[PDB]
């Protein structure tokens, strides 16, 4: 199960 | 930013002349991901070459396994030719049955 | 000794094209799912047969994440062009590794969250899953932004929670596939003495007799390796596939 990233780089 | 492809050319099964087999060109350790790999029979390009899907390793570098049908003989030569931005000229590596 | 990883890439394209985003999931080092934005209909796809068991809601939900990630990487790529003063006339590459290691009891050993830009380390989450290591001065901009907004907490929850719980499910569902091994078949050749190990799975192996090639895919899901020397005074093969280690020398 993959993830959603939070803040951008 | 520029990593030079490492190349292995080798058959799927131990080679026996006259016996159909699979020729592999395993290209690793390269960056950027854009790459052109050609497989050659007696210096002419083989039209039906398959390629694994884009993957990368634990060290971030990309790799690709290209493969085709071949039938080793006493006289036919097989090579893999790789063009990549890290390299001034395409690199051609001949299949050696001993390796 | 178990793991799950997602390997994500976005490669920008000069011109009106948007980047190509690809995601690959691994369970115990073996590809199990794949998303590719260049596909005809981009969706997560099963890549291990024990995955065709997951129903439509699983694929629908994973695919939503991939679409999100594709947008996340677009924005992050644009930011990186600014931090490093680069041109959109060139192609640029953003990579992510994330996931978890488990023990033989299936408890969490370690979570991972790592980014590379242009094939080099950019920022990583430390093993404490609380603090960040930045690779250079540009990545220190990201580190300060992420400390300020507590970004690590969201990753830590994923890595200790869903990463672990879904790996258990895949470990359970893929048990018969994952437990499988293919024993090497070995032989010796003369030129240099060369001991070959052929048709083995998984790829971890020891050959001892000294030149040694990188282990390489046979293309059928098995691997090959060989080892050679200078010269019957002389090779051992170690593999979890074997009833016992193999032992051989030159045969005429």
């Amino acid at each position: 199960a993959s993830l959603w990233n939070g803040p951008h780089l | 930013i520029q990593k030079t492809p490492q190349i292995q050319v080798y058959s799927r099964h131990p080679p026996e002349n006259g016996k159909p087999n699979i020729l592999n060109c395993y290209v690793t350790q390269f960056h950027p991901p854009h790459i052109e790999i050609q497989m050659l029979k007696n210096g002419k390009k083989i039209p039906k070459v398959e390629m694994s899907d884009m993957s990368f390793s634990k060290d971030w570098s990309f790799y690709i396994l290209a493969h085709t049908e071949f039938t080793p003989t006493e006289t036919d030569t097989y090579a893999c030719r790789v063009k990549h931005d890290s390299m001034a000229e395409p690199k051609t590596v001949y299949w050696d049955r001993d390796m | 000794p178990h793991s799950m990883r997602y390997f994500e890439t976005a490669v920008s394209r000069p011109g009106l094209e948007e980047p190509r985003y690809i995601s690959v999931g691994y369970v115990d080092n073996k590809e199990f799912v794949r998303f590719d934005s260049d596909a005809e209909n981009p969706r997560y796809e099963p890549r291990a047969p024990w995955m065709e068991q997951e129903g439509p809601e699983y694929w629908e939900r994973e695919t939503q994440k991939a679409k999100g990630q594709e947008q996340w990487f677009r924005v992050s790529l644009r930011n990186l062009l600014g931090y490093y003063n680069q041109s959109a006339g060139g192609s640029h590459t953003l990579q992510q590794m994330s996931g978890c290691d488990l023990g033989s009891d299936w408890r969490l050993l370690r979570g991972y969250l790592q980014f590379a830009y242009e094939g080099r380390d950019y920022i990583a989450l430390n093993e404490d899953l609380k603090t960040w290591t930045a690779a250079d001065m540009a990545a220190q901009i990201t580190r300060r932004k992420w400390e300020q907004s507590g970004a690590a907490e969201h990753y830590k929850a994923y890595l200790e929670g869903e990463c672990v719980e879904w790996l258990h499910r895949y470990l359970k569902n893929g048990n018969a596939t994952l437990l499988r091994t293919d024993s090497p078949k070995a032989h010796v050749t003369h030129h240099t003495l060369r001991c070959w190990a052929l048709g083995f799975y998984p790829a971890d192996i020891t050959l001892t007799w000294m030149e040694l090639v990188e282990t390489r895919p046979a293309g059928d899901g098995t691997f090959q390796k060989w080892a050679s020397v200078v010269v019957q005074n002389y090779c051992r093969v170690y593999h979890e596939g074997l009833p016992e280690p193999l032992t051989l020398r030159w045969e005429r």
